[PDB]
């Protein structure tokens, strides 16, 4: 049961911090050149929406 | 490991935006929002917000929606998203959901992962009708000598829990689901058994203690918890019961048997009656809202048994009512009894006294009874419901004849054998042995404070060397008098063995 | 013509017409519905929309889903091909045995008899029941009333009346179970197969059934009674028939009345209550009477919620009714069945001009005797019976032997007992009570005078002990 | 497919932080000050609880069989 709760407490903060970094290099992930691409794709989608009427 | 689980979860969530007829939440308070906008949206539609949670569509005012929302108020803001799911609010059904514990919407709570359910069935579905019923003839045996005995259950049946605080309510209930441990593990499908608690209004650590119990008896791989706690919203425990009633209504369809239990059904009153008065609905009797009748009746009555042509299945109820003083005279009590066919109410007088079940055999009563019983059981409980109707008419004044004591004594030796432990339920076969050398005679030298030591010797004895005794009982289906005699003898061979 | 619907709000739908709105109480078809779900409009309010009660559930409307109009209010077939079917709110059959094929049909609101038909005939119908025949007497024609709480008896005592009274009754029945147990209304139906009264194979039955029960919604259970009132108004009026109405309960459908009240925004009344709920139940009793084309004796049970008889519902239906047979918690407490309150039920039939000097005086002694003890058990549970001199040990002693000689074994009652039951002849209701109360029986002790018919029965007891 | 490019960067960054977590040799990758002591204050009440700091309770612990005395056979 030790070995049980100290792989789990482990596999626990491995699993947050692992989360955090993510959110944090996502927020760090952006650049202007795939925000214009985006933004293309979103315009896209909408007229892909405009077309199923 | 964790990577692949990561990457299951972000392709599973599509958002997929498309569509999607919304409406803007105008105000948002008392746990009802008001929405502009959904033209097409049906009567009691299941919705989602922009935080995640559900709702239901309850009124459908001509400029705006009412919606009761499944959660906290303060996820909610004015000018959110409120888009239709296009759904009459349903809930996951199943064997996913054995061995689970959701909540009211039937989201795993449990952090075992997701449901794997297939199908989902409506919580606001009718009750059936006269031809698809038929007559409640199967045992439901919770294990409890006191309700095997005198108050029987049959597999259908509608019984009432009913007592103060703090009297055994949620034991009788929690012993009931594990005492089908026996027929659930056994090869006999019809006999088999699938039980769903409902928990409304409890505190949290008191359902933890209950999985813990369940997991550890092993009684969880047939069971269904659906939890609606204290610290949850009012139409969460509203909703609870149906949720639950939805999953037992699963079982009962597809020709299993199911048993539920709604612990209790006073906490989801008083819930409905949070959601009614926030909502400035006129209250009535005890500022209760005037449809809280047919709110329990509406529930109840898919508890029913099934005809053959209908899959002959089943589904039991088992409300929890609690009381304040010992009152049955009080609104919700009187609703619920007219509504079930029969109570089984405890006594705080009894339970004060360490007469543990304090089931009052003088108010609960059941109104199918000999048909929910076997015949051995009934054969011996006919005459236990006549000696003690016998003891409680000369204990009434006695407080003299030979034959007056006679009667007292076996009167308290019946109600010493009545008396059970808790977590530890019975098979029927032990519990018609018991009752037999009781009614019998066979405990008119035994002393009171003796029975129970008796009662466990005389069960090891005949597990030991008796065999062939329950062999007989279990072909024969009942006690003949060439085996009474020879129950007698083995006995009485076996009290003179134990002291001499 | 041909409507919308605007508004569904539990079982209220409110349906907007385009050309002709359909009158008051008449039946809308909603289209595009499979199990025939039928609308009755209720109110008009205004600008070409009404608003209807629904008689089953509202689950799966959309809003503008088309209705049709009938033209006619809710008909429900009557006639001899009505007789052993069972039918729901809407006179459909639910027996599964096939349409009722039936030429003449009826619609379930009508007005009631004029002031002008109407019959004082009051001949005391006998019930077999002792507490029944003494002390509050029913009348062949006429209104009687079980008014009763939860679980102190009224399906058996129904059940026992039926027993007793229809299957030898010659004219006809009619059963209408309103808002009850479907297990109730299946035993019923299975026990009048046994007993005959129904026939499966053949004519010639006596009794038919009209059920609309709890499980159904507020809509279909507040007019469930009218259609079984409409069965027996064709058997009395149209036939010419003595018929016997039995309603199982009233309470049901004045229930389901305020259950749609608050949704068709009405004030409420006191308590919560329809501010309706006397014209609504006056103008539904007064449909069940005696005329001169034909009698009907009708039996309705009334339940009372949380035991309480000062409720606007019971304390209106008293009015209504010519016998009342009120049943008591604490007297079914204490093991007395049938658990009727002698000092709560009247009849206005006790009248010594009617049903004879003999029994009005033996019902009045037993009232005023039973009367006494109630006003000294005040002084009996705190000083005992020390301190009652000897004309109140009297008093008390043959008070407790009226008490256990007014109950009485049923027969359908036997299986929660085991008692045979016993058909008790109001003479010799009258000869027991008439011993009792002049101190013949005074050396027997009171066990024996309980759960026995006649007073032989009392005297084998006694010597048996 | 129209994979959504969320997606898919939140995928690439998932296997850019495997990738680096195998160049760390699976230790923790830039975690806050905060869950790095609510780790060890949870590995501290762990350890106390189960009694890690008599012994070791990653080896196999050793067991002395309590010498036992009868109740005098004799009186
Ligand atoms: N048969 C029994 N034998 C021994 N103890 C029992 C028995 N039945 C109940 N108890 C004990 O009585 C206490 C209260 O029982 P329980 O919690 O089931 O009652 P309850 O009516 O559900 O109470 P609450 O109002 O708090 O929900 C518990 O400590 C339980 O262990
Ligand atoms: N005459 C009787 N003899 C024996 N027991 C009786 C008698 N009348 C009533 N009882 C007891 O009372 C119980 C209640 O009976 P019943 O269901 O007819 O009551 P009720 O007033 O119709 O209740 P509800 O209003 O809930 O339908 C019976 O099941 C039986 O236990
Ligand atoms: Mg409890
Ligand atoms: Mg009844």
């Amino acid at each position: 049961d030790y070995h049980l709760e100290t792989e789990r407490a482990q596999r626990q903060i491995k699993q947050k911090n692992m989360v955090d970094w993510i959110v944090r290099n996502v927020m760090k992930s952006i650049t202007p050149e795939q925000e214009r691409l985006m933004l293309s794709k979103c315009i896209s989608d909408l007229k892909a929406m405009s077309i199923k009427a | 490991e964790i990577s692949a689980v990561l990457e299951e979860k972000i392709l599973g969530a599509a958002p997929k935006e498309n569509l999607e007829e919304t409406g803007r939440v105008l105000s948002i308070g008392d746990g009802i929002a008001r929405v502009y906008g959904l033209k097409n949206i049906q009567a009691e539609e299941m919705v989602e917000f922009s935080s995640g949670l559900k709702g239901m569509a309850l009124n459908l005012e001509p400029d705006n929606v009412g919606i009761v929302v499944f959660g906290n108020d303060k996820h909610i803001k004015e000018g959110d998203i409120v888009k239709r799911t296009g759904a009459i609010v349903d809930v996951p059904v199943g064997e996913e959901l054995l061995g689970r514990v959701v909540d009211a919407l039937g989201n795993p709570i449990d952090g075992k992962g997701p449901i794997g359910s297939k199908t989902r069935q409506r919580v606001g579905v009718k009750a059936p009708g006269i031809i698809p019923r038929v007559s409640v003839r199967e045992p439901m045996q919770t294990g409890m000598k006191a309700v095997d005995s005198l108050v029987p259950i049959g597999r259908g049946q509608r019984e009432l829990i009913i007592g103060d605080r703090q009297t055994g309510k949620t034991a009788i209930a929690i012993d009931a689901i594990i005492n089908q441990k026996r027929f659930n593990d056994a090869q006999d499908e019809k006999k088999k058994l699938y039980c769903v608690y409902v928990a409304i209004g409890q505190k949290r650590s008191t359902v933890a203690q209950i999985v813990k119990r369940l997991t550890d008896t092993d009684a969880m791989r047939y069971t269904i918890v659906v939890s609606a706690t204290a610290s949850d919203a009012a139409p969460l425990q509203y909703l609870a019961p149906y949720s639950g009633c939805a999953m037992g209504e699963f079982f009962r369809d597809n020709g299993k048997h199911a048993l539920i239990i709604y612990d209790d059904l006073s906490k989801q009153a008083v819930a409905y009656r949070q959601m009614s008065l926030l909502l400035r609905r006129p209250p009535g009797r005890e500022a209760y809202p005037g449809d809280v009748f047919y709110l329990h009746s509406r529930l109840l009555e898919r508890a029913a048994k099934m005809s053959e042509s209908n899959g002959g299945g089943s589904l039991t109820a088992l409300p929890v009512i609690e009381t304040q003083a010992g009152d049955v005279s009080a609104y919700i009590p009187t609703n619920v009894i007219s509504i079930t066919d029969g109570q089984i109410f405890l006594e705080t007088e009894l339970f004060y006294k360490g007469i543990r079940p304090a089931i009052n055999v003088g108010l609960s009563v059941s109104r199918v009874g000999s048909a929910a019983q076997t015949r051995a059981m009934k054969q011996v409980a006919g005459s236990m419901k006549l000696e003690l109707a016998q003891y409680r008419e000369v204990a009434a004044f006695a407080q003299l004849d030979a034959s007056t004591q006679q009667l007292l004594s076996r009167g308290v030796r019946l109600t010493e054998l009545l008396k059970q432990g808790q977590y530890v339920p019975m098979a029927i076969e032990d519990q018609v042995a018991i009752i037999y050398c009781g009614v019998r005679g066979h405990l008119d030298k035994v002393e009171p404070s003796k029975i129970t030591k008796f009662e466990k010797e005389f069960s090891q004895h005949i597990k030991t060397s008796h065999r062939d005794i329950l062999d007989t009982i279990a072909k024969e289906g009942q006690i003949s008098p060439d085996t009474d005699a020879k129950l007698k003898k083995v006995v009485t061979d076996f009290l003179s063995t134990f002291q001499a | 013509s041909n409507g919308q619907i605007t508004a569904v709000i539990g079982a209220v739908v409110d349906v907007q017409f385009e050309d002709q709105l359909p009158p008051i109480l008449n039946a809308l078809e909603v289209q595009g519905r499979s199990p025939r779900l039928i609308l009755e409009v209720a109110q008009h309010l205004g600008e070409n929309t009404v608003r209807t009660i629904a008689m089953d559930g509202t689950e799966g409307l959309v809003r503008g889903q088309n209705v049709l109009d009938t033209g006619a209010p809710i008909k429900i077939p009557v006639g001899p091909e009505t007789l052993g079917r069972i039918m729901n709110v809407i006179g459909e059959p639910i027996d599964e045995r096939g349409p009722i094929v039936t030429d003449k049909f009826a619609a379930i609101h009508a007005d009631a008899p004029e002031f002008v038909e109407m019959s004082v005939q009051q001949e005391i119908l006998v019930t077999g029941i002792k507490v029944v025949d003494l002390l509050a007497p029913y009348a062949k024609g006429g209104k009687i009333g079980l008014f009763g709480g939860a679980g102190v008896g009224k399906t058996v005592l129904i059940m026992e009346l039926i027993n007793n009274v229809a299957k030898a009754h010659g004219g006809y029945s009619v059963f209408a179970g309103v808002g009850e147990r479907t297990r109730e209304g299946n035993d019923l139906y299975h026990e009048m197969i046994e007993s005959g009264v129904i026939s499966l194979k053949d004519k010639t039955s006596k009794v038919a059934l009209v059920y609309g029960q709890m499980n159904e919604p507020p809509g279909a259970r507040a007019r469930v009674a009218l259609t079984g009132l409409t069965v027996a108004e064709y058997f009395r009026d149209q036939e010419g028939q003595d018929v016997l109405l039995f309603i199982d309960n009233i309470f049901r459908f004045t229930q389901a009345g305020s259950e749609v009240s608050a949704l068709l925004g009405r004030i409420p009344s006191a308590v919560g209550y329809q501010p309706t709920l006397a014209t609504d139940m006056g103008t539904m009793q007064e449909r069940i009477t005696t005329t001169k084309k034909g009698s009907i004796t009708s039996v309705q049970a009334i339940y009372v919620p949380a035991d309480d008889l000062t409720d606007p519902a019971p304390a209106t239906t008293f009015a209504h009714l010519d016998a009342t047979t009120v049943l008591s918690r604490a007297i079914a407490e204490l093991g007395i069945y049938p658990a009727v309150d002698p000092l709560d039920s009247t009849s206005r039939i006790l009248d010594p001009n009617i049903i004879g000097e003999e029994h009005y005086n033996i019902a009045r002694g037993v009232q005023k005797i039973l009367q006494d003890y109630k006003s000294l058990q005040d002084i009996i549970a705190i000083l005992g019976m020390d301190e009652l001199s000897e004309e109140d040990k009297l008093i008390v002693s043959r008070a407790r032997k009226i008490q256990r000689f007014l109950s009485q074994p049923f027969q359908v009652a036997e299986v929660f007992t085991g008692h045979a039951g016993k058909l008790v002849p109001i003479k010799d209701t009258i000869k027991g009570f008439k011993m009792i109360l002049n101190g013949e029986l005074d050396h027997l002790p009171e066990v024996a005078f309980y759960m026995v018919g006649p007073i032989e029965e009392v005297v084998a007891k006694a010597e048996k002990i | 497919k129209a994979v959504d490019p969320i997606q898919k960067l939140f995928l690439d960054k998932i296997k850019e932080y495997d990738q680096k977590s195998k160049a760390a040799g699976g230790k923790l990758l830039e975690a806050s000050t905060e869950i790095q002591r609510e780790l060890d204050a949870e590995l501290d009440k762990l350890k106390k609880m189960y009694g890690g700091d008599t012994a070791d309770l990653s080896k196999f612990p050793s067991f002395h069989f309590e010498d036992p005395v009868v109740d005098p056979i004799n009186m």
